[PDB]
DNA sequence: ATCCGTGAGCGCAGC
DNA sequence: TATAATGGGAGCTGTCACGGAT
């Protein structure tokens, strides 16, 4: 009620169904832009966090329309057979054939891995592919010039591209903006907002839209929002509805008010609602006292305390430890 | 929404299955990872641990709740490093990432695991919590040199974290999981007995069973210490009207019939102590601890009326005579003792 | 209109 | 400490009237 929000808005931040917003920090989300107190599903709280990204898979045994590095849009087809539904950069996945045309084909493997961006000028001696095994290591044999086909699915990223030539300033993870300085002191610029995932391998600094939206959830969220209301301003605002010709508003507009009302004359905060030390009531009063049986016997508060401390230090130690959000 | 199971589900349902290719490029990236974390380590000569939290501080966010500053002071001092060095810092970073992802997409293994060590004493849920938890450490350790598909090496954490769960959070009184191990080899071995033995196994069977150093006093023994508590808001009768502490006494609390007689004791051994002259009694208080709850030595006595501890004694002996006397003629005090 | 949550006699005994 | 192992499990049924929010 002194939040505007519903009981089942409420049970999905308490619960963790839908986050609310507190700062938008520029988030538009459907072309709309995004507000305070609003309720994003996962989904979006993802897109306007993360990013989008889509892999298609490839039919091994079929090569790629596309190539490493190249763009692609919704209507436009990776393969044959697959299609992209969207549009952004493409990056070839795990590439089956490597066919560097020394101025020869490679086959790759599950485990192996490359260590070369395609279109990559090599002498006898470099490294151009890596194994578990050496052994199975391929090598440059000679001059030649790199070339990566036959990937096994392709990651549409929304996404765009900052190539540098000197060291960058930006390390994967961190989050930009339109003209923020990324790498080549000062000539690699941001050209949106978005994630940057510096790729050593292509010598790319990707930045996928993205903002550092607030977008939280449980009581922390209910907590601080409630600590930012200002009483003797929502008194006013209901007031002036409580002039409102519709019957219903005025009434929604008194109860609301005399919430408000009762923590102004009471001098309660409304934070105090959420609870962040919960008390433990004195041992006598919940007691596991032995019987004449010789057995003991406990209240079923005690067991109750016991399972809020084993789920608390569960999360006390999950979270110092850092481990994903899901 | 209200199953709070079809929640997790689809919270990890929405993460795809990582295929051996992307399993082994994760995996090993982590790896890398890490291994990079040591180089930047010793080249920075800063804490392993410092250094790997505030690249993944990065990688999550101030989102999370080493004041924020730090992280940053440390990450211009992470950058401050040349090309080369930076390198480094950024393969960490993506491996921290990779972490998280190959965490996320490997957990329908830890429910199609605890699913099967529910009705052990805690939920779904809570089991799930310790998986999650072991598994994290079993990621930070698997190697993908060995070749073996990250469900092998994984489940050996999985199940250790929610067995071990079990024997953590199962007890009102905790009681050590080799405590727990023995407990539950007594009721293997036991109903091994029962079912073959067409019958009932005793003490004495099962102790032999066991094998050395078993008795049937063991048994019983081991049974007392696996007593658990039961609740006192139990209930009592068809009519869920009554309870067990109801019906359960307070033996601890004074008893008006017990802190009266103390009452009319301490009365009379005082009034036994005015047919004593204030030194004998005195004494008696010091050396009996009635002065001041802590009962003196007859040296201390000596110390408080300067006297030999000999003259000390005796005059106590001789209060002591003179109480049993002035009893003689009352034996008021007696009926105290009862 | 519908749905949610709220109450629905006192003892005694209850092995 | 390593064959590989990746969406759960059990449902309570023969009250009802009132005040409230949706």
């Amino acid at each position: 009620t002194l939040l505007d929000l519903s009981a089942t808005e409420l049970e999905q931040v308490l619960y963790f169904s839908k986050y609310i917003v507190l700062d938008p920090k520029g988030a538009i989300l459907n072309g709309v832009p995004v507000e305070k107190r609003q309720l994003l599903t996962d989904e979006e709280y993802r897109e306007l966090r993360y990013g989008k990204q889509e892999t298609y898979p490839l039919p091994p045994g079929v090569d790629a329309l596309v190539k490493d590095g190249e763009e692609v849009v919704k209507g436009q087809e990776l393969a044959p057979g697959v299609v992209s539904r969207l549009d952004g950069v493409a990056l070839y996945r795990f590439p089956r054939r490597v066919r560097v045309e020394y101025v020869k084909d490679y086959r790759v493997q599950p485990h192996m891995n490359v260590v070369v961006p395609e279109g990559a000028r090599v002498e006898a001696g470099d490294k151009i592919v890596a194994a578990i095994d050496p052994e199975e290591e391929v090598i440059a044999e000679a001059e030649g010039v790199v070339h990566l086909h036959e990937p096994a699915s392709i990651l549409v990223v929304k996404a765009r591209v900052y190539p540098f030539e000197d060291d960058v300033e930006v390390s994967t993870g961190d989050r930009v903006a339109p003209g923020d300085v990324l790498a080549d002191g000062g000539k690699v610029k941001s050209d949106v907002y978005g994630r940057v995932e510096v790729d050593l391998v292509r010598n790319v600094v990707r930045v996928v839209e993205s903002y550092d939206i607030d977008a939280r959830m449980g009581a922390e969220a209910i907590q601080q929002l409630l600590k930012e209301l200002d009483l003797e301003a929502l008194e006013k605002e209901l007031l002036e509805e409580m002039k409102h010709p519709s019957r219903a508003r005025r009434a929604k507009a008194r109860k609301r008010l005399e919430v408000v009302r009762a923590f102004l004359d009471s001098g309660n905060r409304p934070e105090w609602m959420i609870l962040e030390a919960v008390p433990v009531l004195p041992p006598d009063l919940r007691p596991m006292v032995q019987v004449d049986g010789g057995r003991f016997a406990t209240s079923d508060l005690n067991d109750l305390y016991r399972r809020l401390i084993n789920r608390n230090n569960r999360l006390k130690k999950l979270l110092a430890q850092g481990a994903p959000e899901i | 929404t209200s199953d709070p199971v079809r929640q997790y589900l689809h919270e990890i349902g929405q993460v795809p299955l990582l295929t051996l290719e992307e399993e082994v490029e994760l995996a090993r990236k982590v790896e890398e990872g890490m291994e990079a974390i040591k180089k930047l380590s010793e080249i920075t000569g800063l804490d392993p641990d410092l250094i790997r939290e505030v690249v993944r501080a990065k990688i999550l966010g101030s989102a999370r709740v080493l004041d924020p500053k730090t992280v940053e002071e440390i990450d211009q001092k992470l950058k401050s490093l040349p090309k080369e060095h930076k390198r480094y810092l950024h393969i960490a970073r993506e491996g921290e990432a990779a972490r998280q992802h190959l965490i996320e997409a490997n957990l329908r293994l830890v429910v199609s695991i605890a699913k099967k060590y529910t009705g052990r004493g805690l939920s779904f849920l809570d089991l799930i919590q310790e998986g999650n938890q072991g598994l994290i450490r079993a990621v930070e350790k698997f190697e993908y040199k060995r070749r073996f598909k990250f469900s092998t090496y994984a489940t050996w954490w999985i199940r250790q974290a929610i067995n071990r769960a079990i024997a953590d959070q199962a007890r009102t009184i905790r009681i050590p999981v080799h405590m727990v191990e023995t407990i539950n080899k007594l009721s293997r071995t036991a109903r091994q007995l029962q079912q073959e033995l067409g019958r009932e196994p005793t003490y004495e069977e099962i102790a032999e069973a066991m094998g050395p150093g078993w008795d049937a006093k063991r048994v019983e023994e081991t049974l007392k210490i696996a007593q658990e508590p039961v609740s006192l808001e139990t209930p009592i009768g068809d009519e869920k009207d009554s309870f067990y502490g109801d019906f359960i006494p307070d033996e601890h609390l004074p008893s008006p019939v017990d802190a009266a007689t103390q009452s009319l004791l301490s009365e009379e051994l005082e009034k036994a102590l005015s047919k004593l002259s204030e030194r004998e009694a005195m004494v008696l208080k010091l050396r009996k601890g009635l002065i001041d709850g802590r009962e003196h030595t007859l040296e201390e006595v000596g110390a408080f009326f300067g006297v030999t501890r000999e003259r000390i004694r005796q005059i106590e002996n001789k209060a002591l005579r003179k109480l049993k006397y002035h009893e003689s003629r009352t034996r008021k005090l007696r009926d105290f003792l009862d």
